């Protein structure tokens, strides 16, 4: 019941500690199909390429760690033959599959949130100022969250307990979610379809979700634990079409 | 002569009144208050596999 | 012309009224539907997911993450209470701000039950039961487990099914109850105590942590729309 | 001809009567971890009896919550003054202005809807020295420019000829003038939300006011001058009729900065109580 | 007895699917000297997916794009003047004063159309030294004088008996006065253009006056002079029912000069770019 | 009488409305109908009308006939551009005066593809190969044929059949775009290049012109009336 | 009583309405903003002999 | 739209007037009904229940129980009247406050007949017979029992059952009677005589008391609401 | 078009009226002054065993 297994292209993920499988709104990612659609020309799909399995780099839980945020897709964007469709095309499309992998033994405990939010649209430091682009995300490099309120110019305004969007973070479990309870799991897997209201949207204009990892009980561990502890994300594009072809863009 | 007679909100423990369009458009109409549905297992229960509510939820 | 006659109500504007109305944009040819995922059609299901809920609100805790998870610890601490609060899903302080307590806000009328359910959050090999208790109203809220016992309770063994869910059922003569709740409507008083207490073994840590999750039971229904008292400004734009 | 219509009230479950238990099932303990919220009726907790439950979630459905008038702007313009921008109002159009509708609104990701829009416009003599005329009842323009159309300049431009914008001439004294509008958008649903810049360059404007450009409104006296001054105010009231929404979000906690951003400050989760065990003492003599 | 009306929504073409491509049919090698405009759907010249398509052409035909009231005539007449012709307003009938339903209407060569006319008459208390009294509510009369009748010399003419001239009574304060026209012409249609004389010796009056005589419209005050002057304002909107139109033609460039002629001043064909290659670049950091 | 009630939006004047209204004519005969030949039923007729379009509009050459033509000429001119312009068929100036761009600017959204013909005019021995692109929107204009090459072109023999049409689909996300065009809602860019450059025999001239016709393919569509801001006056009588 | 219920305009992805005409002349009926037809071949294609659209224009 | 025209009485508030009107709380839920006892469904339904009648409302027992039993001894009293008093349910101080009477007083007309019961209170070893004789209007009130004899009257033995009902039937000429009875529409009087006496042996009490309850029969009915006299304020907040 | 035509209210020694609804709730109706019922016994005689009127009430 615990065990589990995700085949995407080349890619394999193995689980053994799994509680379930949240798909976002009992929705699977699916293709354009004709009567939504409303671009002309043929769409690329390329099926294997792209609807892999990408590992970010991994992030330390220590004992007083606010938490970690990343903005998909502009996190896949210099990864593989995602990040080059995504280059040479306008408009592109697709769900993703988010796998959070974080182990410890059964002597430590903790307890994260996972959290996937459309249209996480952010909050600046100073209430009269405007973010950058960097402020919201640095690519495979999580943002941090802060146990206090931040200040500094075009940085969002990154206390854990509003989540930078002006909410309750406690909240925040009406978007599809689960827990990583160190006791219980070890790893939360969402299927995330294609949210958002027009059919297909640009990919570097337009964070289409976010990706939120808040720990609500922290860390412990006693005499000689290993006080090491890492979490790892990995997400796989799904249902992947582009149109609009020309040269490429350029940051 | 084009109408449509529904029923009212009354109470549980003559009733029927009457509709008729006016406009050549529907952003012109009534407002839909008596529709009433629901789907809350979206929200509630957005798991992949099932979950039967006297089993242990793992196991 | 036909002879009409003009019933008091006449030319005012009342804001809940439904009539209809000429198109300012006669023959508009509105954006085809899409499928866009996730779409709700009553407020009750936003309301029936569950929310954690803020217990630990004492001063100097409040802008922390800390207000979130109940303390717990081993030895012997069975005289002490781990947590109470009253049941007053739209007034109390620690629901006042939940999903449950936040959809409330916006009528004057709600029944039905509810459901708490609590996680325990600390080691794998750390075991305890709990005694969770409600008490309908009608006398002070118990001050020792013997009469937390008489109440409507559970007892929760921490084990591989990690949570543990208090059903608060609907006992009232009112059919409804208000939501600015007063000493007539009010609700109860939930309570929780150690049953046999914790029991870790070397090198594990002895203090854990619960959290409680609030949401709406099948049966529950709010009515009489009124403002939220949470939003407010000054002037316009804002 | 009559077509009879078939409407079906939705009850509430009701309660199923219950008695001991004494076996493997556990209806209570669960895992919170797979993302799944317990369905535990009382009836599985305790012993119930059987209640036939009337109760409807009807006041409660997002027709019902949304579908009531709410002024979203109140602007001001004179008969006479010496500005001549202060001859007239005029305002872009968003619901963004008024905490209470905005809210409301907010705790969905992509509302889709029809409107019907009100108009209460109120006329008041300003103070001064010599009060005292007769003038006639004052009768009022509103126009609509969408975005691209040409903006009056004064009170006597030639733009309020309004040949293709639509515009209301009301005068003072009736019902105030309501009309109705269409889902007037180029996406598929008004998004109150945007987690995104204008420019491909990533950056730009962030958000709202990139995606949603409805036009503006001006509102004018027809009269002409006056021989003493008067002062007119504008108040917008939106009710959006017909109404679909996806994606639903937890509601505002921090109090709204400007209608540009989400910008705010820091609050606290909730208010305090003196320990986590104080439950009032109400049953004294 | 009611009876069932159908009505046929035009959408627009689908886009069929294609592939590759290798044989000697050209689609896209044509000869425009033939006056023939080349029908080349995007599926003749690339790869396209097939594309369910909803859209409709429906706010663009002729009567959804005529059938929009616009003003065609603005006058003044005074309540008391020492004139005796400023006491009433009066113009001959057409649609050549304003430049935005002309240049509307003039998209085609014959135009053949009911109308629905209406007014909108707001009077203003003239700028004085001695302001102030109680005058009751003015009432206005408008009078259609076709081409033949009797014309008024004064406001207090014979004429004003309408006897057989349709002309309205409206007392400011209520809705505007509004009535319908039938197509009133001689021809078969009404000729925004004429390329001709009125005298066969080839002179005389060059074009449009030639062709339509309509009539001519008088307005006036009937409640009587005034204790204090009084300047009222008329509009005149048109708004064409049952459209009809024929032989269509490109729309005007140059500015119109006067409602008798179609002179004008040369103009650029359009406006000036720096190179033949400009292309701005707004793709930059 | 019936008791009646007004509503709101009683007595006010809405220029887009039809109701009834009496007639002041009562009884008129109207003159019988006559076929009059080339009657218009909808204004995406007259939009998918050929037009030649003033692609030369650089100063000096705004009023003169020159405007209309492309120059072309003999040589190794591979490194030169022959032309290029935006995709903005109501705001660009190139557009904004054809018969497309004249009947866009009453509306103010459109959707749809265009067909943009181009007609070789030089010497019937004259031959030349062109490349005509068109690129969606996301990046900088093609400066070489190498990015040009990368969109969606076509590549124009010069031979009997004189004119050749590069029809620009459409490629959007919303479904409409609005007229008084931004760059939320650009549209691209065409360019034009020689393929093999032009090649004429001894006695022809070397130096010909291409022209080219836009109109609107069968899928295009306009909505939203407007005014347009192409006429203007400054008192009656005009 | 001679009444006319035609249907109104719904988008694509209770609509229908009722019409009375109550004056003696057709020229104080409403506007026909229902009637969409087209023949862009009479501007478009005004020639004597067809063209096939993949076949040289001339030849 | 529709010509109308209006009749006079428009846009005048009538109080007693019943059209429809809009709902302010629309969609509201209310409560189930419960089935309470004892609905009232009409007047005549608490005005058809006996009241005890103040008749011996002399001066000085007029705040006392006194004031609702009649006085009656044993010995040679037959030359005596035991009580008498006009028939005027709405406006004699006799009726105008029992349940018949401030039921009328909300009324104008009323026609039907009455039930007039009366209780014997002594001992039970008490004996006598009474005379109870209503004389319908045209002649002053009869002064003796040979007069009394002549009227409408019952003789009532005292015994087991201790009540005797006197219905008062209804003799007019017009089909109603004021309540704010004139001498036009009078209606009588009743009187009561001893007929043998009271006869008690030695050790009872020798000084009884009679009692009266009155009721409307089954063929009363009353109309023309009115406003009653008896409720009166100075001032808001009473 | 969902009327409903009961009896007006004559006297006793062209008599229908006609009622349409408007509104989507009862609360908006008319008042329900044509229901006449009775039953006095509830007050006037509420006793366990019956009282037949022609027999001592006692005995
Ligand atoms: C004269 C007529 C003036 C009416 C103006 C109505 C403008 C219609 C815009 C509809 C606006 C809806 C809001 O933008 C959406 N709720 C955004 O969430
Ligand atoms: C009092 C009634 C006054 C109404 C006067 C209406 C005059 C009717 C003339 C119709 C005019 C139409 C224009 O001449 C044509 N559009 C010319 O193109």
């Amino acid at each position: 019941d615990r065990v589990r297994s995700i085949t995407l292209g080349n890619s394999t993920i193995t689980t053994q500690e799994s509680a379930n499988v949240v798909v976002a709104y009992g929705r699977w990612p699916e293709y354009l199909k004709d009567n939504e659609a409303t671009a002309e020309d043929q769409p690329t799909q390329p099926d294997v390429a792209t609807c892999r399995f990408y590992t970010l780099e991994s992030v330390t839980w220590e004992r007083d760690s606010p938490g970690w945020w990343w903005k998909f897709p502009d996190a896949l964007k210099d990864m593989g033959l995602f990040g080059q469709n995504m280059y040479y095309h306008y408009l592109g499309r697709a769900g993703y599959t988010i796998h959070v992998q974080c182990n410890a033994s059964k002597f430590h405990q903790g307890c994260l949130m996972v959290v996937c939010v459309p249209e996480a649209e952010m909050g600046c430091s100073q209430v009269d100022g405007t973010v950058n682009e960097h402020s919201l995300s640095e690519g495979e490099t999580a943002k941090k969250f802060a146990s206090t309120s931040t200040n500094g110019t075009n940085t969002v305004q990154s206390i854990v307990t509003n989540a930078g969007m002006g909410v309750g973070v406690g909240n925040l479990t009406i978007f599809p979610h689960q827990w990583i309870n160190l006791r219980t799991n070890n790893c939360a897997t969402i299927v995330m379809p294609y949210i958002n209201n027009v059919p297909m949207d640009n990919m570097f204009r337009h964070h289409n979700f976010t990706l939120m990892i808040i720990p609500f009980v922290p860390l412990d561990y006693s005499s000689d634990s290993s006080t090491y502890v890492p979490i790892t994300v990995t997400v796989a594009p799904m249902c992947a079409e582009y149109n609009g072809l020309r040269l490429a863009t350029s940051l | 002569m084009g109408a449509q007679v529904s029923t009212q909100k009354t109470g549980a423990h003559i009733i029927h009144y009457t509709n008729i369009n006016y406009y050549k458009d529907a952003a012109s109409n009534s407002a839909n208050r008596q529709d009433f549905s629901q789907d809350p297992g979206k929200f509630t229960e957005p798991v992949k596999d099932i979950m039967v509510k006297s089993l242990p939820a793992l196991n | 012309g036909l002879p009409v006659m003009n019933t008091p109500g006449s030319n005012q504007f009342l804001t809940s009224d439904d009539f209809q109305s000429p198109s300012a944009m006669p023959q508009f040819d509105v954006t085809p539907e899409l499928n866009i995922p996730g779409e709700v059609q009553n407020l009750m299901e936003i309301a029936e997911v569950d929310s954690v809920v803020p217990v630990n609100n004492v001063e100097g805790k409040l802008d922390t993450m800390e207000i979130y998870r109940i303390p717990v610890q081993s030895g012997n601490h069975q005289s002490s209470q781990v947590f109470g609060f009253q049941v007053q899903p739209g007034l109390d302080n620690v629901f006042k701000h939940t999903l449950l307590g936040e959809i409330l806000n916006y009528y004057a009328h709600w029944s039905g039950s509810i459901k708490l359910t609590f996680v325990f959050c600390g080691s794998a090999m750390a075991t305890g039961k709990f005694l969770l208790a409600y008490a309908p109203p009608g006398a002070n809220a118990p001050k020792s487990r013997k009469d937390a016992m008489l109440g409507t309770h559970i007892i929760w063994d921490v084990g591989l099914q990690s949570s543990c869910v208090l059903c608060i059922p609907w006992i009232s003569q009112t059919h409804y109850r208000l939501v600015q709740q007063d000493e007539y409507t009010s609700a109860g008083n939930v309570t929780c105590w150690y049953q046999t207490g914790i029991v870790v073994p070397a090198g594990t840590p002895t203090s854990c942590s619960i959290m409680c999750f609030v949401s709406a039971c099948n049966d529950f229904s709010v009515r009489l729309l009124k403002d939220t008292p949470f939003i407010e400004q000054s002037a316009l734009l804002q | 001809v009559v077509e009879a219509v078939e409407n079906a009230v939705a009850r509430v479950a009701d309660t199923i009567s219950s008695g001991p238990s004494n076996s493997q099932a556990v209806p209570a303990l669960t895992a919170v971890e797979t993302g799944h919220t317990s369905q535990v009726t009382p009836s599985d907790t305790i012993q119930t009896r059987h209640v036939r439950n009337y109760h409807s979630r009807s006041e409660s459905s997002i027709e019902n919550f949304l579908c009531r008038s709410a002024c979203v702007y109140m602007g001001e313009y004179h008969t006479t003054n010496t500005d001549t921008s202060k001859l007239f109002a005029s305002w872009t159009i968003n619901a963004r202005r008024m905490v209470q509708m905005r809210r409301k609104l907010e705790l969905f990701t992509y509302v889709r809807f029809d409107m019907e829009v009100t108009f209460v416009i109120t006329s008041k003599q300003d103070q001064g020295t010599q009060l005292g005329q007769d003038m006639p009842p004052l009768t009022h323009q509103i126009m609509y420019i969408p975005p691209g159309g040409p903006i009056p300049k004064s009170v006597t431009d030639y733009t309020w000829q309004t040949s293709t914008n639509p515009s209301i001439f009301w005068t003072e004294g009736n019902a105030p003038p309501r009309m109705s509008i269409p889902f007037i958008s180029i996406g598929n649903a008004y998004s109150n939300f945007y987690d995104g810049w204008s420019h491909f360059s990533q950056n730009g404007v962030y958000g709202y006011n990139t995606l949603n450009h409805m036009g503006q409104i001006y509102v004018r006296h027809v009269n002409g001058s006056s021989p003493l001054p008067m002062t007119s105010t504008v108040r917008m009231y939106f009710k959006p009729k017909h109404v679909k929404v996806w994606v639903p979000r937890p509601p505002r906690l921090c109090q709204y900065k400007n209608a540009s951003t989400v910008n705010f400050t820091p609050t606290n989760i909730t208010e305090k109580r003196q320990s986590i065990n104080y439950i009032p003492e109400t049953v004294k003599p």
